[PDB]
RNA sequence: AAAUUGAAGAGUUUGAUCAUGGCUCAGAUUGAACGCUGGCGGCAGGCCUAACACAUGCAAGUCGAACGGUAACAGGAAGAAGCUUGCUUCUUUGCUGACGAGUGGCGGACGGGUGAGUAAUGUCUGGGAAACUGCCUGAUGGAGGGGGAUAACUACUGGAAACGGUAGCUAAUACCGCAUAACGUCGCAAGACCAAAGAGGGGGACCUUCGGGCCUCUUGCCAUCGGAUGUGCCCAGAUGGGAUUAGCUAGUAGGUGGGGUAACGGCUCACCUAGGCGACGAUCCCUAGCUGGUCUGAGAGGAUGACCAGCCACACUGGAACUGAGACACGGUCCAGACUCCUACGGGAGGCAGCAGUGGGGAAUAUUGCACAAUGGGCGCAAGCCUGAUGCAGCCAUGCCGCGUGUAUGAAGAAGGCCUUCGGGUUGUAAAGUACUUUCAGCGGGGAGGAAGGGAGUAAAGUUAAUACCUUUGCUCAUUGACGUUACCCGCAGAAGAAGCACCGGCUAACUCCGUGCCAGCAGCCGCGGUAAUACGGAGGGUGCAAGCGUUAAUCGGAAUUACUGGGCGUAAAGCGCACGCAGGCGGUUUGUUAAGUCAGAUGUGAAAUCCCCGGGCUCAACCUGGGAACUGCAUCUGAUACUGG
């Protein structure tokens, strides 16, 4: 049917701030007032505004987790959303979470709007907030409202562009927003802020300059349809401020929001391979028309409405049993019961109109990161960036019994979350688990034990070691001999060990038939090579499969009628066991090379760190923003690294690894193992 | 209740219940004036009894109390002890 | 549920030929009958009982171009009618309308018959059909669609007709055209190279 | 005339043979699941597991022609007219259509779901006596005259809500007396006693209490005797396993008497007697809904009880009664219990094994759809309302069925692939090319049948008093379709949108090369692989089936391998160590009698569907359907007396 959307008209807005910065307090009034004005979660509603002069927008909410462990989550929610007011205390300032949110927003050229908050918390200004801004996010910011009053005396705020110190009354948040004169006191600040607003919403539109050289007095409708036009181009970084406790400049930024912030129309349109085989650049337009495409996210549950999945619309108009080709599973699933949420309470929705967003609910197939494409399987869209784990726990559930339900719920906690993985270890099987943060392990644990039932102790993962020779030991002599009634097997043995160089032998084993003549009948080649396959594998010392060793076969015996492959196999290991003891081995641990990023101030706490994991670094990289540091810190010593980084680092610095080369064990670590 | 038609019936059973109930002593007291009567062995005090229960339990009967059935074997069991007393 | 692979891979198979061709030419110059097909098809190894009972069942199969469901339910009507199995079942696969067809001459082989009956081109009694095993009735009458009488395929099959051997029971009129099912073959007109005895036994193992 | 015209074997013990004996295979089938693949349509089927927990919406309402009454809409009108070229009659009334809530009647005990319990208190088969039965039906008669109350409503008041409480008023086909009293009940008779309701349509004369009475039509009520239908009760036979369950029973078995039930009955109580069941299996334990049927089998039989139909039992668990013609009641009540929810913390609410759906469990089973158009049901005089029954649609190759994926021509046989005794063979008329065709899919248009009836008008007949109203039969007209953009038909364009799966050592249809080298692996059985592997992996070639193909699970068959049909025991498994002997099984020979077994005839049952035969209709087929046969089983009656029994 009809779409009845006033399209353009609807917005699409996420909230995004530092831990502890207010964000999900001013959302729930964000909400409040949207409400009344009628009369991650997706949260749509229809704003029309503090003065409500602007016809009902449909503006939707979708809060993003400020904590560093849930980035994926923030980022999410960032490409789904054209549009993103970032949030700022006023106290604090910029933190540096608000600095490491904001740039992959700019990877993704998302226009941003930012509301200060907790202004009446004592000891904040917001001129103050306004230079940290473009100091630490290097964007000019002009500031769209001056507020005037500071902790207890602060009453209100002044619009910098409309000239009015607004003052909302105190029996309620929103009912009266009355305009009066600026202050007496803060005209004189707002003189120079007005003017300082219109020349750079000239330059913006650049006709505007024009106007502004010749200095007519600028239109206001006219400077606020360039300061939007910049924001659809993604530059001002526009700045309004408020105390949400207080009930006071929520409001203000939903307004800004809607007459500055772009639309979905406006944003520039997504593009992908329209086939598989050929990159295919099609850049479908946000049109009704257009084939239906959509992508899923935050795939969730509830257990009365089933599994719930959020889907961003861009093009086309989906109706209800209409069956959608999954690009990526290559299979198509049909649309059920399409429900969207109106904050307050659910109402189902026959089909959803292009640019909005709803929950289709059971749809199996749908999962996080889904290309929901028409069933003709029209252009697939972009992927995106999935972040690797930084800190790896092992997992161990904490009876025999649990580990069914142990290995089902954490395969479903990867599915909303594709950073979260888990994986079993090849050796001593352990179910070792990487999350994106610290906090997230905690998280997932936490609501293991409630969610799933099911309680399981933290444990650090198990190294495992090869364990190898040190000096050559030659003519190591090794004779079987089973002469018993019925059938004797005889098959001696001499052979000779010496270490490999790591780099010589990719394999790390050799076997040269060096056998002069024919010292071995040929046929008892193999065996003997298969008896020091087995011991090699399993270590002597400390069970550890021996690497870059070195044997090969000179010398051996074997009796007329007693030669057998199996008794020449048994010799050769028991010539593995002497040549090894008289070795003197030495274990060898996973010595992997690390690269880390961080801040050029932090740069002697992190070599601090480095140096005492007993890793000894071998270069550095003075990268303009940060230095680059390498190091080849022990495997076994590095456990946990990533929180301890942090905070030398104030939480802004991240590693990358990749095993190296397995080196010897220092004489307390290698004792340590073998007892 | 969750039937408007089930929430009707639910009160007029109750009514008719106690309505029943009060009729169905009232007719069961007669049977017991003239048993009472019969053990105490005067005849013509039973007959008395007996013919005041009468119309009773016919009433009753016919009315939709009892059954004209149970109304006959009633006063049928009744006949014949007054007359094993006389 | 047709074949649509090589046509005289079957004649091959059982080494006789099938009629699968439209006979214009002759099948030994068009293609080698006496090798089986394949790279073995020198070598002819001794076949077993259970194989020259598999071979007749496969070659009654492919001469009528009826899968084996179909096949299988034609035995078991056959077995449930009154008479001998054997000739019940060819009995059946005569009253097909590709067979009474391609048999009065309007297609050259089943597969222009499987066309002329499965596009609309065939009506019986008047009646339009496009099933390839409707049953024919006796004193049924078939006859070209006027819409199809002006096509190529249909007058070239008439010459084919007289080309072998008329078959007693279809009368046809190619004036206009046409054909009538007088009634059905006793066994005594069909060709004697089908030995129907081996598939009782080979369906009734 | 036709109504089972029906039975197959193979591999493997040995150096070889015969036998015995197990294991395995070839078939059919499924509520199937998984793997690979997937064009269409028809019909059917689709939580087998957790009788596990349930969000939300719906699944039983209807009657103004029973009654008070007017909250609501429209109509109607007193009147300053809310008002002015009176557009409008905004204060009023049940006056009218109609109707929220209420009283009352009927329905809610049907329809739908599930198989937990239940080894017989259920089911099937055949009988029986001591019963009831709303609505529907036949008949015979009544239907007279009064009384009090209570909702609703009004006022007050409590509570968050659920929902009440106090007082006052008002009806009825609501409730209660009195009259009436017979082919009714009690009694043996004499006698005694028992009921009811009005409402609606229409109208001539008359009388007005100017409300009406009155007259007739319809319908409803009461009594009694019937019919039908439904239900309650009784009996005999049959309907699983275990003796490594041998004794069980005290209202227990029976009698008298009282009570109780619609009805017989230890159904219940008091007393009396000491009985009752059990080796033909009582009692106890495990499992299980039963049947027509379904699957398989030549048959006997074995397994089985999903869909459809009959019966039973349950409705969160346990128990109980009430109302009622019918319930100890799925969407009623009361209590207790487990669990969950709302709350203002005072208390309240709930029961998807209805339909759809969610969570959970699981290898696994679907839409929070449309319409009452058809059939059926409830209410109503009807119109109509309600109907998650049902009719349809959606999803799923889950089955069966049909069709298509093209059709001819086409050579030294192109290219490429493969084998090659390098000569050639094979893929292979297969491809390309030539000509042809357009089924299904797509696009455009046209267009059956499921539709019967109901409504308004009119004519005729009944009918009365009658022209009236009402009914019966036609006649005229305007309409009633969810499916539906229906099946179907026509037009269009072009080979264009459409083939995969398994297998190729033998059993068993179908063979070579390369890799590999007792490794990797394969395998239903035998088994294969340690340098020519037709058995592994790949590739060419072939084979089988085909929108499917395989694998797994499960049933029967083959298995005469529990042998009733239809097996064995000297040595292969198997004769008790031997004997006596109760129960039981069997029994020489003649006559008479009986007629229990046995046999013959007849009668009544053996539901329909299914299976089978002869037909009929979807264009064929599956599918649907008429008749028949069959269900030879049970019971009763009559008869025969050779054999068995008495
Ligand atoms: C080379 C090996 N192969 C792997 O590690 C396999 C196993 C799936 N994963 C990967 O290569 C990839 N990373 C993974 O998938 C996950 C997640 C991850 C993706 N990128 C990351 C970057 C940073 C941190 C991360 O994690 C937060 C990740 N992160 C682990 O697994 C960690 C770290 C790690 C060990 N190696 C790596 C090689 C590269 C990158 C990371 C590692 N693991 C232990 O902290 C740990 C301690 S003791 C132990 N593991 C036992 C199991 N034995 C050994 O490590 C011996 N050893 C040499 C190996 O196992
Ligand atoms: N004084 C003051 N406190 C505020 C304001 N906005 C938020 N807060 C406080 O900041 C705390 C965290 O708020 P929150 O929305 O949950 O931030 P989040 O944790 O990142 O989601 C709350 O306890 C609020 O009381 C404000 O305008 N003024
Ligand atoms: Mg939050
Ligand atoms: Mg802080
Ligand atoms: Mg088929
Ligand atoms: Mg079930
Ligand atoms: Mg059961
Ligand atoms: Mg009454
Ligand atoms: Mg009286
Ligand atoms: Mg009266
Ligand atoms: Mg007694
Ligand atoms: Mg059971
Ligand atoms: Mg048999
Ligand atoms: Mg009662
Ligand atoms: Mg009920
Ligand atoms: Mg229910
Ligand atoms: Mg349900
Ligand atoms: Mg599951
Ligand atoms: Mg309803
Ligand atoms: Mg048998
Ligand atoms: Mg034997
Ligand atoms: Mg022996
Ligand atoms: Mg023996
Ligand atoms: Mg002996
Ligand atoms: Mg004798
Ligand atoms: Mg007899
Ligand atoms: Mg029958």
């Amino acid at each position: 049917s009809a779409r009845t959307t006033p399209i353009a008209r609807y917005r699409n807005i996420g909230i995004s701030a530092h831990i502890d910065a207010g964000k999900t307090t001013t959302t729930e009034r964000i909400l409040f007032y949207t409400g009344v004005n009628h009369k991650s979660a997706a949260t749509t509603a229809f704003w029309s505004g503090m003065a409500k002069q602007y016809e009902p927008h449909r503006i939707n909410i979708i809060d993003t987790p400020g904590h560093v462990d849930f980035t994926i989550e923030v980022e999410r929610s960032m490409r789904v959303l054209d549009g993103a007011v970032m949030v700022y205390c006023a106290v604090g300032g910029v933190q540096p979470q608000s600095e490491t949110v904001w740039r992959q927003a700019n990877k993704y050229k998302v226009p941003r709007i930012a509301f200060v908050n907790k202004m009446d918390r004592m000891g904040a200004n917001f001129l103050k907030v306004v230079n940290q801004i473009k100091t630490r996010l290097g964007a000019n910011p002009v500031p769209l409202q001056l507020a005037i009053g500071a902790e207890e005396h602060f009453t209100g705020v002044v619009d910098l562009v409309k000239m009015k110190a607004i003052n909302w009354n105190d029996a309620d948040q929103g009912v009266t927003f009355e305009y009066e004169d600026i202050p007496a006191d803060m005209v004189e600040l707002a003189n120079e802020w007005h003017q300082n607003l219109i020349e750079s919403a000239a330059e913006a539109s650049e006709e505007l300059m024009e106007k502004t050289l010749g200095g007519e007095e600028l239109t206001e409708a006219e400077i606020k349809g360039a300061l939007r036009q910049r924001v659809l181009d993604n530059e001002i970084i526009l700045v309004t401020c408020g105390s949400a406790f207080k009930n006071k400049g929520v409001q203000a930024m939903l307004d800004a929001v809607i007459d500055y912030l772009p639309s979905p129309v406006d944003v520039p349109a997504i593009n992908g391979i329209l086939d598989d085989g050929k990159d295919t650049p099609a850049e479908r337009h946000a049109s009704d028309d257009e084939p239906f495409s959509a992508l899923a996210f935050k795939i969730a549950t509830d257990p009365f409405v089933g599994n719930l999945t959020f889907f961003r619309v861009y093009s086309g108009v989906v109706n209800s049993g209409d069956t959608v080709l999954n690009s990526v599973k290559a299979a198509r699933e049909r649309f059920g019961r399409i429900v969207q949420m109106h904050a307050n309470k659910r109402e189902e929705i026959k089909e959803v109109r292009a640019g909005d967003i709803a929950a289709a609910i059971g749809l199996k197939d749908v999962t996080t990161g889904d290309t929901l494409c028409d069933p003709d399987a029209p252009i697939i869209l972009e992927r995106m960036e999935f972040p690797e784990p930084v800190i790896s726990i092992a997992v161990e559930p904490k009876t025999k019994a649990d580990q069914e339900k142990m290995g089902l719920a954490l395969g479903r906690l990867a599915k909303e979350d594709p950073s979260f993985r888990v994986w079993t270890d090849e050796e001593s099987n352990q179910t070792i688990i990487a999350g994106m943060g610290e906090l997230h392990l905690d998280i997932i644990v936490d609501r293991m034990k409630r969610e799933f039932n099911v309680e399981a102790n933290v444990g650090k993962p198990q190294v495992a070691y090869r364990e190898t020779i040190r000096q050559k030991v030659t003519d190591v002599e090794g004779k079987h001999a089973k002469q018993s009634g019925g059938r004797g097997q005889y098959g001696h043995v001499v052979i000779d060990m010496y270490p490999l160089e790591p780099g010589s032998n990719p394999k790390g084993y050799e076997f040269i038939n060096d056998i002069k003549g024919g010292v071995i009948p040929g046929e008892y080649i193999p065996a003997v090579d298969k008896g020091i396959q087995e011991q090699l594998k399993a270590g002597p010392l400390a069970g550890y499969p021996v690497v870059d060793m070195g044997i090969r076969l000179h010398f051996g015996s074997y009796h007329d009628v007693d030669s057998s492959e199996l008794a020449f196999k048994l010799a050769a290991s028991i010539a593995f066991k002497e040549g090894f003891k008289k070795a003197k081995p030495v274990l060898l641990e996973p010595i992997m090379k690390v690269e880390v990023e961080t801040p050029e101030e932090n740069t002697g706490d992190v070599i601090g760190d480095l140096s005492r994991r007993r890793g000894m670094l071998k270069g550095q990289e003075s990268e303009v923003t940060g230095v680059k540091i390498h190091a080849e810190v022990p495997l076994s010593e590095m456990f946990g690294y990533a929180t301890q980084l942090r905070s030398l680092t104030k939480g802004r610095a991240s590693y990358t690894m990749e095993f190296l080369k397995y080196d010897e064990a220092p004489s307390n670590v290698a004792q340590a193992v073998i007892e | 209740a969750n039937i408007k038609s089930a929430k009707k019936r639910a009160i007029q059973s109750e009514k008719a219940r106690k309505h029943n109930a009060s009729r169905r002593s009232m007719m069961r007291t007669f049977i017991k004036k003239v048993y009472a009567a019969i053990e105490a062995g005067d005849k013509a005090a039973a007959q008395k009894a007996f013919n005041e229960m009468q119309p009773i339990v016919d009433r009753q009967a016919a009315k939709g109390l009892i059954h004209k059935n149970k109304a006959a074997r009633h006063k049928a069991n009744l006949t014949a002890q007054i007359n094993k007393l006389a | 549920a047709r074949y649509l692979g090589p046509k005289l891979k079957l004649s091959r198979r059982e080494g006789t030929d099938l009629f699968l061709k439209s006979g214009v030419r002759a099948i030994d110059t068009k293609c080698k009958i006496e090798q089986a097909p394949g790279q073995h098809g020198a070598r002819k190894p001794r076949l077993s009982d259970y194989g020259v009972q598999l071979r007749e069942k496969q070659k009654v199969r492919r001469i009528y171009g009826v899968l084996e469901r179909q096949f299988r339910n034609y035995y078991k009507e056959a077995a449930r009618l009154k008479g001998n199995t054997g000739e019940n079942l060819l009995a059946l696969l005569e009253g097909r309308l590709d067979n009474v067809v391609y048999r009065m001459g309007f297609g050259a082989t089943r597969a222009e018959a499987r066309q002329l009956v499965s596009h609309k081109a065939i009506m019986v009694n008047g009646r339009v059909v496009n099933i390839a095993s409707y049953q024919v009735s006796p004193n049924d009458v078939v006859s070209i669609r006027e819409k199809a009488k002006k096509q190529s395929r249909v007058k070239a099959a008439l010459e084919l007709a007289e080309q072998r051997e008329k078959p007693t029971w279809l009368e046809v009129d190619a004036g206009k055209m046409e054909g009538t099912f007088k009634r059905k073959p006793e066994r005594s007109d069909l060709s004697a190279d089908i030995n129907e005895h081996l598939i009782v036994e080979l369906y009734s193992k």
